[PDB]
């Protein structure tokens, strides 16, 4: 956690989809946006600490 | 040897190579809206 690792995602089809329909996710907690549109929206970079 | 370092990028994109004179290669570049 002190040293964590950020990886910038771009120039790709982000599919979120996989993501929320998934269980084996204790936390899923979107705070800004909600996962039912982010499948339909786009963004011009994803930082992914 | 073009360059000495890269630090902090922001797009990358690899594609298929473009390539008496006996080519003629034309190329118009334009910057428009961030396109
Ligand atoms: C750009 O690079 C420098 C050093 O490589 C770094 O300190 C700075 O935070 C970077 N900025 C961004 C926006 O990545």
């Amino acid at each position: 956690v002190y040293a964590w690792n950020r990886k910038r995602i771009s120039n790709c089809v982000a599919d979120y989809s996989v993501l929320y329909n998934s269980a084996s996710f204790s936390t899923f907690k979107c705070y800004g946006v909600s996962p039912t549109k982010l499948n339909d929206l786009c963004f011009t970079n994803v930082y992914a600490d | 040897g073009v360059y000495s370092s890269a630090n902090n990028c922001t797009f990358e994109y690899v594609s298929q190579p473009f390539l008496n004179f006996k080519n003629l290669r034309e190329f118009v570049f334009k910057n428009i809206d961030g396109y």
